[PDB]
């Protein structure tokens, strides 16, 4: 090197490159894997991060891990940002892709340094992934029956098992039950946002409950609300966005009077405005009143005069949620107060759970939202049942749009091993040894299960070898039992999308991050 | 809890580290390997710049931190110390050792495990190299020395000069030869003094039938070249007689200091009288002269020489048959110098070397002596040349000490990796894997051979695993064994007819330091370091 | 420190003493690396500090006063000798070739017997 | 045992992965799980004291020096002022068992700091702790059946 | 060819091949590089493809000048050159569609 | 405090690939740059400022090089070049840097490529090994019993220095200084300039007065005024002993009882000094010359014998004293024979030269040491025409040693060039393209030599390579005054042969050893 006494790029700019620099990023990427290793399988753990401000994250789930972790790593991002793809396409697997990207990095890593050319390496990986996932299509196994008891068991089945890794794992079946309740209720779209989800501190998990309606939190009752009967058994609910208090009747407007009787007049005009309101919602028939807007304390006392309940500031989700339930229509101006646009509930009531008071609406018969309330002893506690019965929601959609499953376990991923094995054995002998490694790779899940559980993983996978060379396709790892099993037999089972998504987004990122070899970083400006 | 001041690793996190270390050590080195490697050029704190494609001095030079790192940099000086070849190959391999340890380590394979299936895999390589990969060099000849000094001379800066320093270097251990007790012909390398000077090209270094002095005359007036040489060694000075601590010189009478005086330096006179009496004309001493014992040589018509370094005193006097002499004292209590104590030398001539001047004794009589004068293009270029034919000399030593050659290239290494591959399936069930994963990491020296080539390492590889395969399968393709690596054209090629020859013992004990480091760095699964 | 009279001509100085006396390991620091006082740098700034296994064999500070600014080899020479620190001088070979050997073992050719 | 790791590439070249890095810390395995045992077990045996009718008093003062005594074990974990991530998870425990129930906030504290003290010598012993949490779910199963069993009903 | 991470002053990460953005996130500085960026950023607008030939071009004929320069030749009599034959090769080019 | 874990220390840096081999490359071309200027009859000279103070004003490419600090490592190997250059035969200095770096560019040229760079030195040793040859085949031999030809030779070794003005006389000069400095004795010869054949320079009168002396001048004075400063036959004797009553080796202390011992002790001090000047005067000489004081009472002695006496004299100025006036130093006065006194030197004269006293030992008779009086305009002018003469001396040692005599102008760079291309025709390797391009590498001599007579580089160069394409042109060469083609046996410049090989050796080695060079380490502690 020398000086050039003018230089071509700013100072501070540093460049890696050749074999170095990738070997490097394989390298970062087997970190980044090892910060989320632990957590895969029914015997994972969880991981706590601390942010700066000091608040803790307690999380299984991997795309949760990688994202707290401010990764800065050019090449080691793209594994967070795979983790990240799988959760929003999937929603579950988010452990497997990271681990399978950094094992098909680490199994190439010794060609790579080698001098092996990159563009071999990244055909290898693509003709190995279209072979994989052709087989997971193939060997998938669907039923051809549209059966209601069958479509049922599956979709528990399916939500056992991508709930058998977390805090919750213990009540899995009846989360799993209330979870695929929740998800047949939804129409057509199956939107996330018609699954509320409520967090109320205390109680045991096995207290929590999924109202068959919708129920959210009190909301900054005035005075006047204690007066109001808490209890009704056949209510019409009005759905309104409407400001229900004394204020100027516009921002702009302004009222100019010379004389007092004028003056008065424009008094009892305002309170006559007030009260024209509140009458037309009163003379719908309807005893509840909930809106978008604040309800004055004048609103309030009137309609605990005429016995009916008001709750104002209620969030725009809580009465969509209520809108979608009972079968109204939210309304923002109460001239046409038609029995079209009212809610009907069987019955709605007002009870404490665990130091706070919510509002609940059940008996829905036509609802198409539900509303999960979690107890738990910590605010981390129920976080971590949110994020597990969203993980186990995904999958119960993903599963509703298509029933093809495969036995988890690493049963599915041996079985694609052996396969891609065998192919390999059939080609000239260059791809021959990227394909094997490729297999060979494929094999990290069920002895990442093993390391995770305390078994000795080599025995393990020595056994599920010689079991799936000689036949049987759906044989994994039993964890209970230290053994092998058929994972199918043992209701193990997951959607193919989940397998398919993993080992493509797995093989798109092994393949940009080998097709690199030059890295610039530009100094960074302001500083401050 | 445990309340200790420092710093303390445990379990895969510290294995990591160690792991780490070394893979950078090695890669340090590994583009300094085979006759396509490149050397090194290293530059102190204070300016001072190396040359080097040697990995011992690379190593020595560096300053290392890591006490695994320390651990590969001390297994490459015992290697040079020990054999003082293969300095590289031997880091090389204990790394990739090490490497592939920790692989089946991660694997909850246990390290005790993977060490024995280590060291009954490096038994066996040994064992089948001794039975079959070795050539005895008795049906070889003289080509046999030369082919392994060109082999050695690979790679160095004296590498296409070869087919003259390979000459030169037979020719230098050919000239110390001797046969200590029970008959075996030794080769004390290391009596063949080495000169650097700069100036003129290599192929212009000289080879001196004799040995060379980096000293010169002491006083001007003494002639610079004597025909019959009657060459004198002495381990005392020659200076004014000075009186020990104990004695001490006291004058009463006065008329006794004038005697005193003169006796002080008369008795100097009087040894170098003697000296020069028994007729001696070059007369060497460990010790000073000074001007006046100079002046007695001068008007004698004699040579002498001042400040000989020990070992080339040593040297020249056994050459010559002179004896060292630290006192003219005999066994009757006077003082007597014989004829008997003169070496002799059909010649002493101080020459000019590039404006400077050193001193030759050509031919020495009752043993021949051998010293080399390097030529160079600076300082730094002679050095790399002085470390390379110190490595062929070592080589050469070893080969005709121990008469087992093996063929390079990595044949050993294909040929060791196919066997242990073969054999570890009949050996335990974990060790199997241990002994597998060592024939494996073999494998990194004919790798980093065709990657520092530029050639198809994979391929290449394959090849040769290929047809060292179908020498150990079949019975009649025994010939296959010397298949190597020839990396000008980046194919295999019959390395023992081309000529790529190496002492077997390199080999084998590069094999057992390295795997022996690397059980060494596999012992450990925790580490404390102590705050200072 | 850079800019003060007699920091160049101190410079000079060393590199030929150092030149002549091998021995010695002439070496120079900035005031501000040594981290001294800001009235140490200011007033008596040029000074050359010996020492002598590890303790203070010379304390000279404000050399220039006793030197100048335009002082030559010869004069911090003398100035360092009739203070007796300087080591004497010893007569050495001016440049010869090189051997670089230093013993070890087995360096030694022996007679066949 | 802690900073997370550190190699700086096997060539030399600077590795960085997660922002500021070496001003993180870590604690992986069995020794993250020691030290919040022992955490907790430091909170149950300070709560411990305030049992019973002879458990005594607890005097607490805030950031503005006010002064606050009390014997019950919710306000207490929430005035301390804790630092230590399972300290917090004890206080919200006794929140959430006051939220809840209203009386009892000190017990569960106990319970959990001796369910936590056992689970020590479990792990000691070479136990996954989530087969020692399946046990201890399967155990508290079983007590509160006995508790609905052994019950009985007032007016 | 291979892609390069390139990250530029604001950490936002670029994954390309295409010279174009590379030149544009790289912060030249250099007022000669700069012109042949320059150059390589108008072929990119006018045609959309072909950047990296420009810069290689550009390259190749700039080392080849140093070359002639070195050897005796002026700067005059390299431009000169350079344009006959540039003339030439856009000369030539119709004929050779296939 | 903080520790951060490495494995070497913080201070060491590493760069490797092709990098490296750039900078060291450009390394080279720009130490080739400093002085491509100052070769050649029309060089220009430079001012080289020390660091000590002094100023180096000269056109000599070792030191130009050697005044230079430099921080790459490559810029020090050249600098090491350069002195070995001059240290082996005494020119061709700048000829050597201009092609090392040559080759080196041409040595790049291919390492942009994807060949090895072994191979590129394979070709590089075996076109060296065909330059030698072509060398000295188209060498011829020279007389060295002809003085004209051995001036002629020395005049175009010096025609491109300062002292060309002044042609005869330094050539004269050089050339008497070298033959009379030549001796023989016990079968071997040597020339030994550097330790006879002293230049002494004083500042000051003309250069024209400058002559080399028939014996030996010294800056010295007689010890006493009465000494006779003007002799016309003396007879010399040389010692090293001090004249003075000294202390012996062992501690001597006395232990004076009697009155007349003090006096006494005294007395035989004076005594052993008249001893000592007795045993001096008993062979009868004229001057006596030690390197050691003499005392005053010596002096006295001396007087009574009518002898000059000059003390501190030093060791090298003794010997060529004793080597001009065919004397041999004595230590011990006692031990003084007959063939110990010098006679020879026909007159010994102290004369005053400006303000100070010089002594003249200048009419001997085959004196085999000399010193040359250099006179002129002030140290640095004296400085540079001593440079010059150095290497006018050298160049006649050259000669005398090897009586080979090359073509000089760049005629013979052609001539080698032209016969290496010529032999590149038959090889049809991969080797043919790096031996043609350092074949022709060797042109830049002559180019150099256009460049800077200020003439037309391209058309002079394309016609000289097309005349040496002829069959006898190998002499015909660039006029550096003129900027035409001339032939070289016309006008008269040629070389030794050992200059043109020592450079063309050295230029190949040193292209040799930075081509082996891939990976810097740097900043590590001495260990030492
Ligand atoms: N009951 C079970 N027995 C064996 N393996 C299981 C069981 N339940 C889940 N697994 C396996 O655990 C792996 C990881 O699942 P999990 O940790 O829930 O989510 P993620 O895939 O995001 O890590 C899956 O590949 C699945 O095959
Ligand atoms: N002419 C050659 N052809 C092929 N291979 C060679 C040749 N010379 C040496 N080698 C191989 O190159 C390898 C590296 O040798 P080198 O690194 O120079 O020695 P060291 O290991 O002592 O530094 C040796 O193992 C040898 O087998
Ligand atoms: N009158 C001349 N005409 C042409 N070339 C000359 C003449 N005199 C000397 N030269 C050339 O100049 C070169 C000497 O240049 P010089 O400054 O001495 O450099 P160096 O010190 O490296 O020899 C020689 O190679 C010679 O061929
Ligand atoms: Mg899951
Ligand atoms: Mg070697
Ligand atoms: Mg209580
Ligand atoms: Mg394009
Ligand atoms: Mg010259």
């Amino acid at each position: 090197m020398m000086p050039t006494p003018v230089i071509l790029l700013k100072e501070g700019t540093d460049s890696s490159q050749g074999i170095p620099q990738l070997v490097s990023n394989i390298s970062a990427c087997q970190v980044i894997a090892e910060a989320v290793r632990t957590t895969l399988g029914p015997r994972g753990m969880d991981k706590l991060i601390v942010d700066g401000r000091g608040k803790a994250t307690i999380s299984n789930d991997g795309a949760t891990i990688l994202k707290l972790l401010d990764v800065v790593h050019p090449a080691a991002k793209t594994l967070v940002d795979i983790a990240k793809s799988q959760d929003a396409e999937v929603g579950d697997g988010t452990t497997s892709v990271t681990l399978l990207a950094a094992e098909f990095l680490k199994q190439v890593k010794p060609y790579v340094e080698e001098g092996l050319h990159p563009q071999i390496i990244i055909r290898a990986f693509r003709t190995a992934t279209q072979l994989a996932v052709n087989k997971i299509k193939e060997i998938a196994v669907t039923v051809k029956k549209a059966d209601k008891v069958e479509q049922r068991k599956l979709l528990e089945k399916c939500a056992m098992t991508a709930l058998s890794s977390k805090l919750i794992s213990q009540q899995k079946a009846f989360f799993a039950k209330m979870v695929v309740d929740a998800v047949m209720m939804l129409d057509d779209l199956l939107q996330l946002k018609m699954i509320g989800i409520k967090k109320v501190q205390g109680g045991a998990l096995e207290d929590s409950q999924l109202v068959a309606g919708v129920a959210f939190k009190k909301t900054f009752s005035y005075a006047g609300f204690e007066m109001q009967p808490k209890k009704y058994h056949n209510p019409k609910i009005a759905l309104l966005n409407v400001e229900l208090e004394l204020k100027a009747e516009k921002d702009n407007a302004e009222i100019r009077v010379h004389t007092v009787e004028d003056y008065q007049a424009i008094v009892d005009a305002e309170w006559n405005i007030l009260y024209d309101k509140l009458e037309k919602i009163h003379h719908s028939g309807a005893k509840v009143v909930l809106s978008k807007l604040p309800i004055g304390d004048v609103a309030t006392q009137y309609f605990a005069d005429r016995d009916m309940f008001c709750a104002g500031r209620v969030p725009e989700e809580d009465l969509k949620r209520t809108m979608m339930a009972c079968g109204g229509s939210i309304q923002t101006s109460v001239n046409a107060l038609s029995a079209d646009v009212l809610g009907r509930c069987q019955v709605f009531e007002e009870t404490q759970i665990g130091g706070e008071r919510y509002n609940f609406f059940t008996g829905c018969p036509k609802a198409k939202t539900c509303t999960f309330i979690l107890r738990g002893g910590a605010e981390q506690f129920m976080e971590e049942t949110e994020r597990s019965l969203h993980d186990a929601i995904m999958i119960v959609r993903r599963a509703i749009k298509n029933d093809s499953v495969v036995a988890g376990g690493g049963a599915i991923e041996m079985e694609l091993s052996k396969y891609l094995r065998d192919y390999s054995r059939t080609i000239p002998g260059k791809q021959q040894l990227l394909i094997g490694a490729y297999a060979k790779a494929l094999e990290i899940i069920p002895r990442q299960l093993c390391d995770n559980a305390g078994f000795d993983a080599t025995n393990i996978l020595n056994k599920l070898r010689a079991r799936h060379a000689q036949g049987g396709t759906w044989y994994g790892v039993d964890i209970n039992n230290e053994d092998i099993a058929d994972n199918f037999e043992a209701f193990v089972w997951e959607p193919a999308m989940v397998r398919i998504n993993a080992l493509t987004a797995a093989s798109e990122a092994a393949c940009l991050i080998v097709s690199v070899d030059e890295t610039i970083k530009n100094p960074r400006s302001t500083v401050d | 809890p445990l309340s200790v001041f420092g710093d303390r690793s445990t379990g895969e996190t510290i294995r990591s580290q160690n792991v780490m270390a070394a893979a950078s050590i090695a890669n340090i080195v590994k583009s300094s390997l085979g006759p396509v490697g490149l050397d090194k050029m290293l530059v102190d704190d204070i300016g001072d710049v190396t040359i080097t494609n040697d990995g011992a001095t690379i190593l020595k030079l560096l300053e290392v931190e890591h006490p695994a790192a320390k651990v590969l940099c001390e297994l490459a000086d015992l290697q040079d110390k020990e054999v003082g070849d293969g300095t590289t190959s031997v880091v090389i391999i204990a790394a990739e050792l090490l490497k592939n340890a920790d692989e089946l380590v991660k694997q909850k394979i246990h390290p005790t495990s993977v060490i024995s299936g280590y060291r009954l895999a490096c038994k066996e390589a040994v064992r089948y190299i001794n039975e079959n990969l070795i050539v005895n060099t008795d049906e070889l000849g003289r080509d046999c020395l030369i082919n392994a000094a060109k082999t050695s001379m690979s790679s160095k800066i004296i590498g296409i000069n070869g087919d003259f320093f390979a000459n030169m270097v037979v020719d230098a251990v050919l000239a110390i030869k001797y046969t200590d007790i029970r008959g075996q012909p030794r080769y004390p390398v290391n009596s063949v003094n080495i000169l650097k000077a700069h100036g003129r090209s290599q192929m212009e270094s000289m080879l001196i039938s004799g040995y060379a002095l980096n000293c010169v005359v002491g006083s001007q007036g003494m002639p610079k070249r004597i025909v019959n040489a009657k060459i004198a060694c002495l381990d005392f000075s020659l200076q004014k007689t000075k009186m020990k601590l104990g004695v001490q010189v006291v004058i009463t009478d006065p008329e006794k200091l004038d005697q005193i005086r003169q006796r002080e330096s008369d008795i100097t006179k009087e040894r170098i009288q003697k000296i020069l009496a028994t007729g001696a004309n070059v007369i060497l001493t460990t010790g000073g002269i000074d001007d006046m014992c100079l002046k007695y040589f001068v008007e004698a018509g004699a040579m002498a020489v001042r400040r000989v370094l020990k070992r080339d005193l040593k040297r020249i006097a056994k050459a010559s048959g002179a004896t060292i002499l630290s006192t003219l004292a005999n066994l009757e209590g006077e003082e007597t110098f014989e004829a008997a104590m003169l070496g002799q030398a059909e010649e002493v001539v101080q020459e000019r070397i590039c404006d400077d001047e050193l001193i030759l004794i050509k031919n020495t009589k009752a043993r021949t002596s051998a010293s080399i004068i390097l030529r160079g293009a600076n300082d730094f270029m002679c050095d790399e040349m002085e470390r390379s034919l110190h490595d062929a000399l070592c080589v050469v030593k070893r080969v005709l000490e121990s008469k087992s050659v093996v063929p390079g290239g990595g044949a050993v290494e294909a040929a060791l990796s196919i066997y242990l591959e073969n054999y570890a399936t009949s050996m335990g069930s974990r060790e199997q894997l241990a002994i597998a994963e060592f024939a494996r990491s073999l494998l990194v020296i004919p790798n980093t051979l065709a990657v520092n080539a530029a050639q198809d390492s994979t391929d290449l590889v394959a090849k040769l695993r290929a047809f060292h395969n179908e020498a150990q399968v079949n019975p009649e393709r025994k010939n296959l064994k010397w298949i190597g690596l020839d990396l000008s054209n980046g194919k295999p090629r019959d390395n023992k007819q081309a000529g790529v020859f190496e002492p077997t013992i390199v080999k084998v004990k590069s094999l057992k330091f390295a795997t022996e480091a690397a059980i060494t760095i596999l012992r450990i699964d925790d580490l404390i370091k102590l705050h200072p | 420190e850079d800019g003060i009279p007699g920091t160049e001509a101190m410079n000079g100085c060393m590199i030929c003493l150092a030149a002549e006396y091998p021995a010695v390991k002439f070496c120079k620091v900035k005031s501000s690396v040594i981290g001294a006082s800001s009235q140490f740098t200011r007033n008596a700034l040029p000074a050359l500090l010996i020492y002598k296994g590890g303790e203070l064999i010379g304390n000279f500070v404000r050399v220039t006063d006793q030197l100048g600014d335009d002082f030559f080899a010869v004069d911090l020479e003398a100035f360092l000798q009739e203070f007796g620190l300087l080591p004497e001088k010893e007569v050495l070979v001016l440049t010869s070739v090189r051997n670089s050997a230093t013993c070890h073992s087995e360096d030694s050719d022996l007679e066949i017997d | 045992a802690s900073m997370g790791t550190l190699a700086f590439d096997e060539y030399g070249r600077p590795f960085l992965i997660i922002k500021d890095q070496d001003r993180k810390s870590r604690l992986m395995g069995l020794e993250a799980l020691k030290s919040h045992i022992m955490a907790a077990k430091a909170v149950a045996n300070t709560m411990r004291t305030s049992l019973g009718p002879n458990g005594l008093d607890k005097m607490m003062v805030d950031k503005d020096g006010d002064v606050t005594v009390t014997n019950d074990g919710a306000t207490i974990l929430s005035m301390m002022d804790v630092d230590h991530q399972i300290a917090k998870l004890m206080v919200e425990l006794s929140k959430s068992q006051d939220d809840e129930i209203g009386d009892g906030t000190t017990g569960v504290v106990v319970l959990a700091g001796a369910l936590l003290e056992e689970a020590e010598q479990l792990l000691d012993r070479g136990i996954h702790p989530i087969r020692i949490a399946d046990g201890y779910e399967q155990a508290a199963r079983v007590a509160i059946e006995h508790l609905d069993k052994i019950s009985d009903s007032v007016l | 060819g291979m892609n390069k991470m390139v990250i530029n002053h604001l950490e936002k990460l670029f994954v390309t091949n295409d010279a174009a953005t590379i030149l544009r996130e790289l912060e030249v500085q250099h007022p000669a590089a700069k012109m042949i960026v320059m150059a390589s950023h108008m072929q990119e607008q006018e045609v959309g493809d072909g950047t990296n030939f420009v810069l290689v071009f550009a390259g190749a004929l700039l080392e080849l000048a140093e070359e002639l320069l070195r050897i005796g030749l002026s700067v005059s009599e390299v431009i000169e050159g350079y344009e006959i034959a540039c003339r030439k090769a856009h000369e030539i080019l119709p004929n050779l569609v296939c | 405090g903080h520790r951060p874990v490495l494995v070497l220390s913080q201070n060491t840096k590493r760069e490797s690939g092709r990098k490296v081999q750039s900078g060291n490359i450009n390394a080279a071309k720009t130490i080739a740059d400093i002085i491509r200027t100052c070769l050649g009859p029309k060089s220009m000279m430079k001012m080289l400022l020390d660091p000590m103070g002094g100023i180096v004003m000269t056109n000599d490419g070792n030191a130009i090089l050697r005044e230079i600090q430099v921080q790459h490592p490559a810029a020090k190997s050249m600098i090491e070049i350069s002195r070995t250059q001059d240290e082996e035969v005494g020119d061709g200095t700048t000829s050597v840097i201009i092609l090392a770096g040559e080759m080196l560019s041409v040595a790049e040229h291919f390492l942009e490529q994807q060949m090895h760079p072994t191979v590129v030195i394979s070709a590089y040793r075996k076109a060296l090994d065909d330059m030698i040859s072509t060398l000295k085949k188209i060498s011829i031999p020279v007389d060295i019993s002809d003085s004209d030809m051995m001036l002629n030779i020395i005049n175009s070794s010096i025609t491109t220095k300062a002292i060309s003005r002044w042609s005869s006389l330094a050539c004269n000069i050089a050339l008497d200084a070298v033959k009379m400095v030549q001796f023989e004795e016990n079968g071997r010869k040597e020339i030994d300039i550097k330790k006879y054949a002293r230049v002494e320079k004083i500042p000051g009168g003309i250069i024209e007065d400058s002559c080399v002396l028939r014996g030996v001048m010294i800056n010295k004075d007689v010890t006493h005024p009465r000494m006779r400063r003007y002799i016309k036959n003396p007879r010399i004797v040389l010692l090293d002993s001090s004249l003075e009553y000294k202390k012996g080796e062992s501690q001597t202390d006395i232990e004076i009882t009697r009155e007349e011992d003090f006096t006494r002790i005294l007395q035989m001090e004076e005594e052993y000094i008249q001893q000592l000047c007795e045993d001096i005067i008993q062979l009868k000489p004229d001057v006596v010359i030690t390197e050691k004081g003499i005392s005053d009472l010596a002096q006295h002695y001396l007087m009574r014998a009518n002898i000059t006496a000059i003390r501190r004299v030093r060791k090298t100025d003794n010997n060529r004293i004793a080597r001009a006036c065919g004397a041999r130093i004595v230590s011990r006065p006692e031990e003084l024979r007959e063939d110990d006194v010098g006679t020879g030197a026909g007159l010994l004269e102290i004369k005053k030269i400006g303000d100070e006293y010089f002594t003249f030992i200048t009419d001997c008779k085959d004196p085999k040491a000399c010193t040359i009086l250099l006179r002129g305009a002030s140290k640095e002018i004296l400085s540079e025409v001593e440079r010059n003469l150095q290497d006018a001396m050298q160049v006649c040692r050259n000669v005398l040693l090897d009586p080979q005599l090359v073509p000089g102008g760049g005629a013979s760079e052609m001539a080698v060039a032209h016969a290496l291309t010529e032999k590149s025709k038959a090889m049809t390797g991969v080797e043919q393209w790096p031996y043609r391009a350092v074949a022709q590498a060797l042109e830049v001599i002559p180019r150099t030599l256009i460049q800077n007579c200020g003439a037309s580089t391209i058309r002079l160069l394309t016609s000289l390579r097309a005349k040496h394409t002829q069959e006898n042109c190998e002499t015909w060469g660039v006029n550096g005054e003129t900027g035409t083609l001339v032939d070289m046996k016309e006008l008269g410049i040629w070389e030794p042969l050992a200059v043109k090989l020592q450079t063309y050796k050295t230029a190949v080695e040193t292209a040799v050893l930075l081509l082996r060079i891939d990976d810097i380490v740097s900043g590590h502690k001495k260990k030492g």
